[PDB]
């Protein structure tokens, strides 16, 4: 229990979780065109959410 | 409380304008004065609470909280002023700055009649300990340590301060007697059960529950003697406290939800009994020993019976108190063979006679020896929860079992056996930690005498 | 006995500039410290011009091969 | 700090305070080869400020009380220790090449500043410039290595680029029997101890590093023992020395502000000596560090800012 | 002369510690005054 | 290698100072530290502050609680009325919902 | 020479009385029901002019 | 007029579409820029023209004004980034990632 | 830089916001945002080096777009309604574009990928000229318009920016690119309580303003730009071990410490608009930031890394470097807690 599964469920598991995401996050290539890429997606998006919500 | 709160503030300049050579001095006889004190909280006549101030009052519960902590300040820097000889100066009054600061903000806290200053003085506890931890703790692990006993109480504590705010909103002031008194009974909705569990987790992770009390362990082996003084005698029962304060706004959902604590509580007191039975570092098992009590006021505290909260109220006094001394007594052996195994030191009852009846003393009154406030909390405790359900003397009884097995494999493995002779540096005694050892055990024995002190709310 | 403080290997563990390397980042180097990077010294591309022989100025028989920057 | 924008726009105009002398001029050479002679006669013929070579206690001198502090505060490296031993496992041989440089780059730093302020012209013995040779004799003989060679040319990249090179580089050559038989005669017991292979290493770096690139971009002066051992012909061609290239020609009121200020700022010159690059040479620990920045503290004229010791004499406290 | 170099801070700036002095003077003395006349205004405003 | 401090060996602190109290180095601050806790802790707290514990009267109202009970007692058997009444509240102050 | 070198002795105590001070000034400040109380509601003494203090 | 509007604000589309999706060549992503302020403008005159408010007829030349200024320092800009690479590629301007 | 040119360019630099705040019409307001963004260019490339050149051609062509997707709003905003101001009838079509373009210029999720870039390569007093008086004109033009703001799009934009703000402060070790990161998650909070109670994103703007200043001001007394640079500063600078650990809690929003007071009071604001799930969600992302916060914290103080033999000679200098401003705004900044009912309008 102690030293191995209640380790392995909330605390491990959840420093897992966050380092995986941050890693995912800050994946960048560091190339602006693809920062203008995802502005766009995002400039599509935001349009796409404003003509839904109406 | 501003008479007990203002010269306890004035200690921090009298530490830092003190003497090199006389700072120990001054403020250890300056903290004996301030628990001296505290001891007129105890003025209690009547049937009132003593409300100082709009925002500070004295309660049953309350009291035993504050003039213990009161009293652990002078401890904590007998204890601490060892390992800190060959320590700078600035350094050493800093820690007794950390040290004051945590019994300021403790008092301030057990004090608040309002639950959002409860909330802020609880992270303002929060932080000097962890100060403390990671600072002067020993081994490489201290920084795991301090981050898990950081993050479990922080992510338990923010859905409290979520579900406060919620409260006030729904209220108007959120405090305590007013909330005591507009009592509204709750409609049992799942927004309710999870304004419950919002409240009741922080303290819960505090106490700490089993499964979540993966934090105490860690902590309380990498923390230095005071840390684990204040950590294992206040802190969790600062997380009773909350528990018992916001309790009494959770009618009637408590009663179904409840019930995966008790069984958190009762398996949980059991299973880490067994670790102290297999545990091979003293301080290990000292921490999972305040957690099966823990688990104990727990139970008691869901169960919501007015000889449970007694109980509970005796066992968070006596258990702080056996606690720390267990802790001294393991850090007297720490600063003598300077390592925490089990097993290793094992004849200390024939070079160390006193300092092992003073660990005898010590673990009676963790085994729950009669007429002893911790069996009087333990027992009423017990009667509470068979009166909720007969089935429950089995796992009472069974931790009972493993409670007095571990203690007295802990002082046979001590004290008891041939003595290991390869153990030079077995200095006799010091009179401060004797000192140390009277100061935690002549309490335990005058509330033994005069056990009304310690009832709490409900008698 | 003494209490324990970072080593070089724990001091270490803090520069590579991504704290948590991975098979997409574990390329990286951490910045330098005065922000100046050493890169490869551009060759100078120069324009190559044939001034003359069939030029005005170049007196008919010249053939000025002029290396210029603009 | 007195100096700064403020005081440039009131008028302290370098290009205003200069003059026909106020050049920097470091002198170098061999082991013993009458370096320390010249530029004593060279300083004082030509109305210069004179800075012998920068020592290990260099800091020391220059900082507090100026008396030479312990060795464990000032560097914990030992010459005649690297002398006895140059090949050491404990890592003293870069130890003292790193603190040497660093104690040359601060003495650069002093001389650059006592020339944008007062306009007089400075004469070094052997400043940053000609301090890779030692590291390159070191690293060629195999007393450091290659992570230690590295962490210097790391270092000098960080700090020789910031600052303006000499107006004019004298070199003393002197070959390497020469230089044994002066050593033999100074009669330093560890100084004797050192090989040809490592003073031949030393001239093969200056001659095949350090003169073409000073060649580049300032005066270069070599002179033979015999046209040196007289100190008025070599006063002669720096008199009539034309400087004509280099980067002191572009430089203007501005550059040179922002020069003063860089090397008036003493900590922004040390900056990046500190680099927090983990070498085993240099990298100390928590525990030896405290005792020693402890001890260093509570040496006298020390624990607090100069002008606010007590104990040493200092006044008006409460008043500043 | 202990100090090899003169320190920045070995004469106090007189001029600072004056200015600093006469602001701290000032500045208290015009707190007591606003503050007096402030408390007549709440008394003339209110009629106490 | 790098240049780390060797270990301190913890010396035999009784060697020097024989009289050793646990407080400090030099005998005079070690035993006035050693009077000092005592006297503020155990003369003057644990007897004072005992002293004062029991000297604390009707504590959260035992005795008169008692005193109270023992006339409440004896007025309602002199008077023939019940020791306790099975309700607190008397009925006719209370509006009980018609349905 | 002893209140120089023994001034530190008196922050503690120092605090303790402004303590008490800022308690009475919180007394006196909650005195909104002073003889009020349907509980305590007496007639006062001709010598006394509160109830308590 | 609205139809006019509505090619001009599809003009303004068009061109704010090529700055965000990036070529080689940073010029053209100024030219882009200079397109959006050219659609900028060109809306904001036929507006005032239509509504007849010549109070409101200095600011197209404002525009045209810090426009002017943005596509200056952004030539200065490009001067510099060919200074240091040799051409205007943005793959080159990267080495900011770590 | 002669004082002339020093003087025009920080003159500009102060002009711009200034002129934006001021302004009532959407025009100046752009123009002012445009004097901002040229002015601040040259002192951003003052150093060049690669980086930044690089920096200052990322910000340039950001900030660009950004104000040229401003300039399309104001002009739709005039052709709909014949002013130059958003008065109450405004498409919101247009709202949506001048809260995007505005939410690109501040450099919150997810338009911050320019943002941690940009703050590198960078000096640090540029570093903290950028994001403490670069983002108080955009806020104070999302300030003038906040009842016609869309609440979806600016709790998405919050919520986006927080987790990404939590993700890259734990991802980064420099120390610039860990600041860009904070500055994102507080935007996140300040845009979070934008369109309910604008009063408190000042009162978050000027808490991280007063936390920023002196942690860039202890960053530059040695120029740390890295987590083992900022890890031996026991041995340069020990007297400010305490105050850049509480100055760090603070940022973490730790009470008792001031900088729990603008996460506290947002809650509590967010909680009266009944918008409990995304003030919890913002907490637990915060909860992370206080985590890196923590680590930094554990690397320069709790701990004691290894030191160099230079810093000896270091230790011998003197210097004069942290200002008379740094301990006001570090004590404004760590212990103003009991006087919040005064911070708070
Ligand atoms: C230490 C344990 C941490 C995890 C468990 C924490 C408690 C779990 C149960 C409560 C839900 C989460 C906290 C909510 C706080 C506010 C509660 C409240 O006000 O309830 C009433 C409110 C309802 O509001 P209301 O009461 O006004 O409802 C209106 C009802 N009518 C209309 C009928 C009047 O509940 C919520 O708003 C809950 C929304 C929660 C959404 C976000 C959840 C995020 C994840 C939580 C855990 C994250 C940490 C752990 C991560 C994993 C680690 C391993
Ligand atoms: C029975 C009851 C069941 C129900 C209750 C369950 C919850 C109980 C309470 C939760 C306890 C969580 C404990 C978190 C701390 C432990 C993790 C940890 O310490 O990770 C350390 C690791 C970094 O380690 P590092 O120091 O770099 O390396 C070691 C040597 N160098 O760290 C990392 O790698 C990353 C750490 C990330 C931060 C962790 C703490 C913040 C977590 C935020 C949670 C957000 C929740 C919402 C998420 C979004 C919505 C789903
Ligand atoms: C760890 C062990 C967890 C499992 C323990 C054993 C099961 C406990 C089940 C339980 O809690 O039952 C109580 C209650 C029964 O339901 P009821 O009383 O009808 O409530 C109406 C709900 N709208 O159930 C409920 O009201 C449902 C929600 C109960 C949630 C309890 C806490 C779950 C764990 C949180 C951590
Ligand atoms: C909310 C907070 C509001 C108040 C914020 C400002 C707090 C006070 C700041 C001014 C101050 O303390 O100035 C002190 C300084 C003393 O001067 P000094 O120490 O001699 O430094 C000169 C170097 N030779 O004084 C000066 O330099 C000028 C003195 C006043 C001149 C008018
Ligand atoms: C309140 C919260 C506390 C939190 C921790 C505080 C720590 C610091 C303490 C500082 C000093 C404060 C002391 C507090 C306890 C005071 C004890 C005391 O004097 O109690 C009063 C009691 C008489 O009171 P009384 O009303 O008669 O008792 C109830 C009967 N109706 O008096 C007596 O009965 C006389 C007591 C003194 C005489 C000596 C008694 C010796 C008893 C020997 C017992 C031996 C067996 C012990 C077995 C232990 C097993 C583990
Ligand atoms: C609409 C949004 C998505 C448009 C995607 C267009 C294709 C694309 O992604 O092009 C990428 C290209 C990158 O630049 P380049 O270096 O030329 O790429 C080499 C290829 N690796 O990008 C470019 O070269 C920039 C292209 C800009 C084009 C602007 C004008 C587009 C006009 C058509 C719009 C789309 C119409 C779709 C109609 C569908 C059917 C009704
Ligand atoms: C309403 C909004 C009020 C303003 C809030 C935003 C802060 C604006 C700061 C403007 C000035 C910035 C600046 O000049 O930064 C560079 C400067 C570098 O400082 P340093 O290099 O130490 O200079 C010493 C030379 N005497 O850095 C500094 O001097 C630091 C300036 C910090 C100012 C903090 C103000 C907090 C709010 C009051
Ligand atoms: N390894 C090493 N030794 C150095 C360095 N700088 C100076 N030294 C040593 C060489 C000599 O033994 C000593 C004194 O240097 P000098 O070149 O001034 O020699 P000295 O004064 O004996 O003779 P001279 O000045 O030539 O007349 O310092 C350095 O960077 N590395
Ligand atoms: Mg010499």
């Amino acid at each position: 229990l102690d030293l191995i599964w209640l380790e392995k469920t909330i605390p491990k598991s959840t420093s897992t979780l966050h380092t995986n995401m941050t890693t995912l996050t800050t994946n960048q290539k560091g190339l602006i065109k693809l920062y203008f890429m995802s502005f766009l997606i995002n400039i599509i998006l935001i349009i796409i959410l404003y003509s839904i919500n109406l | 409380m501003l008479k007990i709160i203002l010269p306890s503030l004035m200690l921090l300049p009298l530490t830092w304008l003190s003497s090199p050579k006389k700072t120990w001095t001054n403020v250890t006889s300056y903290s004996f004065l301030i628990s001296l004190t505290s001891l007129t909280l105890l003025w209690q006549t009547d049937e009132n609470y003593k409300n100082f101030s709009n925002m500070f009052s004295s309660d049953p519960l309350s009291t035993p909280l504050i003039i213990l902590t009161a009293w652990l300040l002078p401890l904590m820097l007998m204890a601490s002023q060892n390992h800190l000889k060959k320590d700078n100066n600035v350094l050493q009054k800093l820690y007794i700055s950390m040290l004051i600061s945590l019994q300021i903000l403790l008092i301030m806290t057990f004090s608040a009649t309002e639950l959002i200053m409860f909330y802020i003085l609880f992270e303002a506890t929060l932080i000097p300990t962890l100060i403390i931890i990671t600072r002067w703790g020993n081994q490489t692990e201290r920084l795991n340590a301090g981050i898990y006993f950081l993050f479990y109480t922080l992510i338990g504590s923010i859905p409290l301060l979520i579900a406060l705010i919620l409260i006030q909103n729904h209220v108007g002031t959120l405090n305590l007697m007013i909330l005591s008194f507009t009592t509204h009974t709750l409609d049992a909705s799942w927004s309710n059960n999870l304004l419950w569990l919002a409240c009741m987790m922080a303290f819960l992770i505090k106490m700490p529950l089993y499964g979540v009390h993966l934090w105490l362990p860690k902590a309380h082996v990498e923390a230095p003697i005071a840390g684990s003084m204040i950590l294992a005698a206040i802190l969790l029962k600062l997380g009773s406290y909350g528990m018992i304060r916001i309790s009494i706004i959770l009618d009637p959902l408590t009663k179904y939800m409840a019930y995966p604590f008790i069984l958190l509580s009762l398996w949980g007191m059991i299973m880490t009994s067994s670790i102290c039975l297999r545990q091979t570092d003293l301080k290990s098992l000292i921490a999972y020993s305040s957690v099966s009590h823990m688990a104990l006021v727990i139970a008691s505290i869901m169960i919501q019976t007015p000889w449970s909260f007694m109980g509970a109220t005796m066992l968070m006094i006596a258990h702080g108190l056996t606690s720390s001394l267990l802790f001294c007594l393991a850090n007297s052996n720490y600063e003598r063979i300077h390592s925490r195994t089990m097993i290793m030191a094992r004849g200390l009852q024939m070079v160390f006679p006193l300092m092992a009846t003073w660990w005898l003393m010590a673990s009676l009154a963790n085994l729950a020896l009669p007429p002893s406030i911790n069996l009087m909390g333990e027992l009423f405790i017990t009667m509470s929860l068979f009166s909720w359900s007969n089935f429950t003397i089995i796992l009472m009884g069974i931790n009972i079992i493993i409670t007095g097995m571990y203690s007295m494999y802990m002082i046979i493995t001590t004290q008891r056996g041939k003595l290991t002779n390869h153990m030079i540096n077995l200095q006799p005694s010091h009179t401060r930690e004797l000192t140390l050892m009277a100061l935690h055990m002549i309490p335990l024995i005058l509330l033994t005498t005069s056990p009304k002190l310690i009832t709490g709310l409900t008698m | 006995a003494r209490q324990w403080q970072p080593d070089i290997e724990w001091a270490e563990q803090f520069s590579g500039a991504v704290m948590y390397p991975s098979k997409e980042t574990a390329h990286w180097k951490p910045p330098p410290w005065n922000d100046v990077d050493i890169l490869k010294e551009k060759a100078v591309t120069n324009m190559t011009l044939n001034f003359g022989p069939q030029h005005p100025a170049a007196h008919g028989v010249l053939r000025l091969v002029l290396e210029l920057s603009g | 700090l007195r100096y700064g924008l403020l005081a440039a726009i009131l008028g302290d105009k370098t290009t205003k305070k200069l003059h026909e002398y106020s050049r920097v001029i470091t002198v170098d050479g061999n082991i013993c080869s009458g370096k320390n002679k010249l530029a004593k006669e060279i300083a004082q013929q030509l109305g210069m400020k004179h800075y012998p070579e920068a020592g290990i206690q260099y800091s020391s001198t220059t900082t507090g009380d100026g008396r030479p502090l312990d060795i464990e505060f000032s560097g914990s490296c030992s010459l005649e220790k690297f002398y006895d031993d140059p090949k050491s496992n404990d890592g003293n041989s870069y130890r003292l090449q790193s603190w040497l440089y660093a104690s040359r780059l601060l003495q650069y730093a002093d001389a650059l500043e006592h020339l944008l302020s007062t306009g007089q012209g400075v004469v070094l013995e052997r400043s940053i410039y000609s301090d890779f040779v030692f590291l390159e004799a070191m690293y060629n003989q195999g007393y450091i290595r290659k992570q230690c060679v590295d962490h210097y040319n790391e270092i000098k990249r960080l700090t020789l680029p910031e600052y303006l090179p000499p107006h004019a580089v004298i070199y003393i050559d002197v070959p390497v029997p020469e230089v044994q038989s002066r050593i033999q005669k100074k009669g330093d017991p560890h100084e004797m101890k050192v090989t040809s292979a490592y003073l031949q290493d030393i001239e093969n770096a200056y001659k095949k590093t350090f003169l073409p690139k000073m060649s580049e971009m300032c005066e270069v002066l070599v002179y033979d023992s015999w046209e040196a051992e007289d100190p008025t012909k070599v006063v002669e061609d720096i008199e009539y020395l034309k400087y004509n290239k280099g980067p002191w020609l572009k430089q203007d009121d501005w550059t040179f502000h922002y020069l003063r200020m860089l090397v008036q700022d003493k900590t922004e010159v040390l900056n990046y000596t500190t680099i927090p690059v983990y070498l085993p040479e240099i990298t100390i620990g928590a525990h030896q560090g405290s005792r020693i920045y402890n001890s260093f503290r509570e040496l006298p004229g020390r624990k607090y800012a100069p002008g606010y010791n007590a104990e040493v004499g200092d006044k008006w406290i409460w008043l500043k | 002369k202990f100090y090899v170099r003169e320190p920045v801070n070995a004469k106090p700036n007189w001029l600072a510690v004056g200015l600093s002095v006469g602001a701290s003077v000032f500045m208290w003395i015009y707190l007591i005054q606003t503050h007096n006349e402030d408390v007549l205004e709440y008394k003339r405003r209110n009629g106490l | 290698q790098w240049q780390e401090d060797p270990e301190p060996e913890d010396e035999n602190v009784y060697a020097k100072n024989p009289d050793f109290h646990g407080y400090d180095s030099d005998p005079v601050v070690d035993v006035w530290n050693m009077r000092a806790v005592f006297f503020f802790g155990f003369s003057i707290v644990l007897v004072f502050g005992t002293t004062f514990v029991a000297y604390v009267p009707d504590y959260r109202m035992q005795e008169w609680a008692r005193r109270e009970a023992e006339r409440l007692v004896k007025y309602r058997e002199v008077n023939g009325l019940p020791i306790m009444e099975s309700n607190y509240f008397d009925p006719s102050k209370i509006q009980l919902p018609e349905d | 020479q002893l209140l120089r070198e023994h001034w530190v002795h008196i922050l503690v105590p120092a605090g303790f009385v402004f303590g008490c001070y800022l308690d009475r000034k919180d007394d006196e400040k909650l005195t909104a029901f002073r003889n009020k109380s349907m509980l305590f509601q007496r007639e006062l003494r001709p010598n006394e002019e509160v109830t308590w203090k | 007029m609205p139809s006019t509007f509505f090619n001009l604000t599809m003009a303004f589309s068009l061109s704010l579409l090529g700055t965000l999706m990036f070529r080689s060549h940073l010029m053209s992503t100024l030219l882009c820029l200079e397109g959006m302020v050219l659609s900028l403008f060109i809306m904001t005159s036929v507006t005032s023209l239509n509504s007849n408010s010549m109070s409101s007829m200095p600011i197209p030349i404002t525009i045209l004004v810090f426009a002017a200024c943005e596509a200056a320092v952004g030539l200065a800009l490009l001067v510099k980034v060919s200074n240091t690479y040799g051409t205007d590629y943005v793959q080159n301007l990267n080495l900011l990632q770590c | 830089m002669n004082p002339i040119t020093l003087a025009i360019i920080y003159f500009t630099i102060f002009l711009g916001p200034v002129i934006t705040m001021s302004s009532t019409n959407l025009m100046l307001m752009w123009v002012g945002l445009e004097f901002s963004l040229l002015a601040i260019i040259p002192m951003l490339i003052n150093k060049k080096n690669p980086r930044s050149t690089e920096a200052a051609t990322k910000y340039f062509v950001t900030q660009a777009t950004a104000s040229m997707i401003i300039l399309l709003a104001i002009v739709l905003n005039y052709k709909q309604l014949g002013t130059w101001m958003f008065q109450q009838q405004t498409n919101g079509l247009i709202l949506n574009m001048t809260l995007m373009a505005l939410s690109m210029k501040l450099g919150l999720a997810p338009f911050h990928f320019w943002l941690p870039e940009v703050t590198q390569g960078i000096p640090l007093h540029m570093g903290l000229i950028l994001l403490t008086w670069q983002k108080i004109a955009p806020l104070s033009i999302l300030i003038q318009i906040y009842p016609l703001l869309n609440s979806t799009i600016i709790l998405m934009l919050a919520i986006t920016s927080i987790f990404m703000g939590a993700w890259g402060g734990l991802n980064q070790t420099q120390m610039r690119k860990i600041m860009a990161y904070s500055s994102i998650a507080h935007m996140g909070w300040m845009l979070a309580i934008l369109p309910y109670n604008p009063s408190l994103t000042l009162l978050n703007l000027m808490i991280y303003i007063i936390l920023t200043a002196p942690m860039f001001m202890a960053l530059m007394l040695n120029n740390s730009m890295t987590i083992n640079s900022i890890s031996l500063l026991w041995n340069k600078t020990p007297a400010m071990l305490t105050m850049i650990s509480l100055m760090l809690l603070s940022l973490g929003g730790l009470p008792p410490l001031t900088g729990f007071l603008p996460k506290w009071i947002i809650i509590t604001e967010l909680m009266k608009n009944n918008c409990l799930i995304m003030a919890t969600l913002m907490a637990m992302m915060a909860l992370l930031n206080l985590f890196f916060y923590t680590r930094l914290i554990y690397s320069t103080s709790l701990t004691m890394f290894p030191t160099n033999n230079n810093s000896k000679m270091m230790t011998h200098q003197t210097k004069t470097k942290p200002n008379l401003m740094f301990s006001t705004l570090a004590i404004m900044s760590t212990m103003t807690l009991p006087l919040a009912p005064q911070l708070i309008t």
